[PDB]
């Protein structure tokens, strides 16, 4: 399609298009021409990335100004959806244009995927494989390599075909996708980590997580002139404050505190033995500190930054000397003090959250060491350990988080909390306390990227209310609106099972326990769908530990041979390798005749990336209500910092929250409007919350759906499925809902300007 | 800690810590109750630490529980050297360099006598101390 928004062509890649788009068209121009936050709720029914991709892309080479775009996404698994659908619209917007693009948009991940070294590729921890090939590719290695012709230092020779011949120019003119990427950089044998690296002033958009966005640790290279004029996008951002809190929180363990111990006492052996052999260069950098923070090393670094930057990026930094820190026996003096100090802390018989202040002054009043002083240990360590040139990092990683914690914890204060449990209560009565530290206003990391930036687009499928993330993050969009999904059909039953065939009112919040009173008749309710549905069918609990506990009794029960006897059966599993060859060969057996049924949880990492088509996506389970004070009162002490923040309580919040996870599951049930699937769900608090839904979601309940029987749903599906499974094809109003190729756009809105 | 608490209550980690398996000034290892009670009653004896010399002396002792008696030697030496240098001349004048040189001063002598490697300024840092005392004396 080739229409317009009065503005700028629209090459739209498929035939048909969608009421929702175009209105997603009109207010996405609109907003780009006032840059703005315009918080939008598209259906996630619709694909919006279509919307999405196609207007910003004719944006760039409609107006000139903004060459830079940035699209920042939940999963590098969506980036890899965007990857693809951008090439797909890079090619037909060439391909209805001819060779206009000249243009350069490329995906970000991490450099575990993409470092292309076999043996680092080979390894498992990402820590390694980024640290490996760090190491393998380092600036100082290769000097020890390049200076000193030895095997001691090997490369990861992608890096190096990469000074070769990529650091001269870009890969020559594709919109590479992951795979796309891969194919061609293993052909060149080149590296696409190092490769984003470089390309980071080059590429004309950029597609990765939200941490590189959010995480200053990996936010710290941001180069404004891909930045500065640019237009921020973010879809399903609605669970990223959790992930802003989560990327300023940090646990602790007194194991650690020993390996702390264990990294910091073989510092005193490191800086000691090379301070027998070359203290000189020790001494040099100590005037490298008496002249500052040594910036002219421990930021043009190619591939020597030790400590990154765990605080915001470099926003809240002092340069000056450390005073009597300047030493790097003094250095690691404090640090010794401050760990058994922490230690002296940690050892707290009880759970204690300690102001960042009364406990800075506590360990002021214990150990005098002053709080500006104390951010420049990440600095330091950073500086230290490559003059050190250190051969390991593991005896060392305890450390960095020290130097991560000490600097953020001395430039953090009355936004974040330490508090110190003294074990975990799911295994209580044994010592295993947690130093546990986090911020509590999410919209902090967030001020800087508003600073930034003016143009920043944000959506999701789910987002309910579009209000609370205003007042959580404390901000001013411009256009808060939802989008209704235009559909003449229903193609997705809403059910609030809170009476079961017992007519029980059946709840998760009673306990994390079973009852088979609630239990069982949940496994007779569940066991009658695994006939009816077909391959297709996942649930989603609260709580991984709540899975399992009603697991092993419905396990004893006679109920799980039937499923198996119904369909074939697929775990969660703890490492998502496992998890990942049971959603394939899921899929596979939901692709295959048998049927397939999953199960997982609501806070489980698979409602976070992982969309499911119409046959893929069937019938999605709610186990209870998502609800996560399981936990200690850590979500509360937030919550209560909400409650002073922000005048928003617990269960409206809670509510506001558990059904934004819950919804955050139901998303994935769908992939356009040929895709359908009955949304059954199970707790009597579910009647209660009709109005928390979002918009189409809500529109699409109807009250009659409300506390319905498991019985009577089973009828109310039962038609539905046989009328979807029936070829609804009229092809007259459909047009209504498809706003017919390139005419019923061009003439129903061009009739409509009125 | 998990073996080494006692010459009687060695394995006195999950063996009810409660008594003070405290530390003499002057002998720098875990003595238990059982053990440390036996011995400042009489007088100044030592104690068979896996065979330990060392002297335990009379009721004089101080509280280090489980706050890395070495680490809390070194930083009883930066206790030390802030108790040498409780009343030194940093900020008389204001001057935050001054200071910061001042502080490195202190912790160097600290430092000299909390690492024993090579230490004969750690025997200097004590004369400076005493000149140090000698000043704060005077
Ligand atoms: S040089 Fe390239 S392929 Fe080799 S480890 Fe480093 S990033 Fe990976
Ligand atoms: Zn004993």
């Amino acid at each position: 399609m080739k229409f317009y928004i009065d503005d700028l062509p629209v090459l739209f890649p498929y035939p048909k298009i969608y009421p929702e788009q175009y209105n997603y068209m009109c207010d996405i121009k609109k907003t780009l021409d006032v840059g703005g936050n315009s918080i939008l709720e598209m259906p996630s029914g619709t694909g919006k990335t279509v919307s999405l991709l196609s207007l910003t892309i004719a944006y760039q080479m409609h107006y000139p100004e903004h060459r830079k775009i940035i699209y920042c996404s939940r999963t590098m698994s969506e980036i890899e959806k965007a990857l693809v659908e951008l090439e797909n619209l890079m090619d037909y917007r060439t391909k209805e244009l001819g060779y206009q693009e000249d243009f350069r948009g490329l995906g970000l991940t991490s450099r575990k995927n993409l470092c292309l070294h076999p043996e680092v590729s080979k390894e498992r921890k990402g820590t390694v494989v980024d640290e490996k090939c760090r190491r393998m590719t380092n600036g100082q290695a290769k000097r020890k390599l390049e200076e000193d012709p030895e095997a001691n230092v090997e490369l990861c020779e992608y890096h190096e075909n990469l000074y070769n011949i990529e650091v001269e120019d870009y890969l020559p003119k594709g919109v590479f996708s992951f795979e796309k990427l891969l194919k061609y950089c293993e052909e060149k044998t080149l590296c696409p980590y190092f490769i984003v690296r470089r390309m980071i002033s080059l590429c004309n958009i950029i597609i990765y997580s939200y941490h590189y966005l959010l995480d200053p640790k990996i936010a710290e290279r941001v180069s404004n002139e891909v930045s500065k004029d640019s237009i921020v996008i973010f879809d399903e951002a609605h669970n990223i404050d959790n992930v802003c809190i989560e990327s300023l929180s940090l646990d602790l363990t007194t194991d650690a505190l020993r390996r702390a111990t264990r990294g910091a006492n073989a510092l005193d052996e490191r800086i000691s033995e090379v301070r027998k052999v070359d203290s000189q260069k020790l001494q040099d950098e100590y005037e490298k500190l008496v002249q500052g923070l040594h910036s002219a090393d421990i930021l043009t670094d190619q591939e020597e930054p030790f400590v990154e930057t765990p605080v915001l990026p470099q926003d809240l930094l002092t340069e000056a000397i450390p005073g009597n820190i300047r030493r790097a026996e003094h250095f690691v003096s404090f640090l010794k003090r401050l760990i058994e100090y922490l230690k002296t802390r940690m050892k707290v018989l009880h759970v204690i959250s300690e102001t960042p202040k009364s406990f800075l002054q506590h360990l002021k009043q214990l150990t005098f060491i002053e709080r500006k002083p104390l951010r420049f240990c990440s600095e330091r360590l950073s500086l230290l350990v490559r003059t050190l040139e250190v051969t390991e990092v593991e005896d060392f990683t305890a450390l960095k988080d020290i130097a991560t914690f000490a600097t953020l914890i001395s430039t953090y204060e009355e936004g974040f909390l330490l508090i110190i449990e003294p074990y975990e209560i799911e295994n209580a009565a044994v010592p295993n306390p947690i130093m546990r530290f986090t911020c509590l206003d999410a919209s902090i990391a967030i001020k800087p990227v508003f600073e930034r930036f003016s143009s920043v687009i944000i959506t999701s499928g789910t987002i309910s209310p579009l209000d609370m993330y205003p007042r959580m993050l404390n901000f001013k969009t411009v256009l808060q609106k939802s989008y209704a999904m235009t559909l003449a059909k229903k193609s997705f039953l809403p059910m609030i099972i809170t009476k079961g065939s017992d007519q029980v009112a059946i709840s998760s919040r009673f306990e994390i326990r079973n009852d088979p009173s609630i239990v069982r008749n949940y496994g007779s309710m569940l066991v009658e769908f695994a006939k009816i549905t077909p391959d297709g069918m996942v649930v989603f609990f609260p709580s991984y530990l709540y899975m399992e506990s009603i697991v092993s009794m419905w396990q004893t029960m006679g109920i799980l041979d039937e499923v198996w006897k119904h369909k074939l059966i697929l775990v969660e599993t703890p490492d998502a390798q496992e998890t990942s060859l049971a959603l394939e060969t899921y899929r596979k057996a939901c692709s295959n005749g048998r049927g397939a049924i999953l199960l997982s949880v609501a806070r489980g990492k698979v409602s976070e990336g992982i969309d499911f088509d119409h046959q893929y996506g069937r019938t999605v389970l709610m186990i209870g209500i998502p609800f996560q004070y399981t936990e200690s009162r850590i979500l509360k002490a937030r919550l209560e910092f909400m409650r002073e923040n922000y005048r928003i309580r617990e269960n409206d919040f809670l509510s506001f929250d558990a059904m934004r996870h819950a919804a955050q599951c139901l998303g994935r049930v769908l992939r356009g409007k040929d895709d359908y699937g009955v949304m059954v769900l199970a707790d009597r608090r579910f009647s209660r919350k009709r109005s928390q839904l979002p918009k189409w979601i809500a529109q699409g309940l109807s009250d009659a759906d409300l506390n319905l029987s498991t019985d009577m749903a089973i009828s109310n599906t039962k038609q539905f499925l046989r009328t979807m499974a029936q070829p609804t094809d009229p092809k007259d109003q459909e047009g209504v809902s498809v706003w017919s190729y390139e005419d019923l756009i061009k003439h129903q809105n061009s009739r409509k300007d009125q | 800690e998990n073996k080494d608490m006692c010459p009687i209550c060695k394995t006195d980690r999950y063996l009810s810590p409660d008594v003070k398996f405290l530390v003499n000034p002057e002998c720098y290892h875990r003595i238990c109750e059982s053990c440390v009670d036996r011995i400042f009653s009489l007088g100044p004896a030592q104690c068979p630490y896996k065979g330990c010399d060392k002297i335990l002396r009379k009721n004089k002792f101080k509280t280090q529980i489980f706050d890395d008696v070495e680490v809390e030697k070194e930083v009883d030496i930066r206790k030390r050297v802030f108790n040498v240098f409780n009343k030194t001349i940093d900020d008389f004048n204001g001057d935050l360099v001054e200071y910061n040189k001042y502080l490195e001063e202190v912790e160097d002598i600290i430092y000299k006598l909390d690492h024993g490697i090579d230490v004969a300024k750690t025997e200097e840092k004590l004369r400076t101390y005493e000149e140090l005392n000698k000043q704060l004396i005077m």
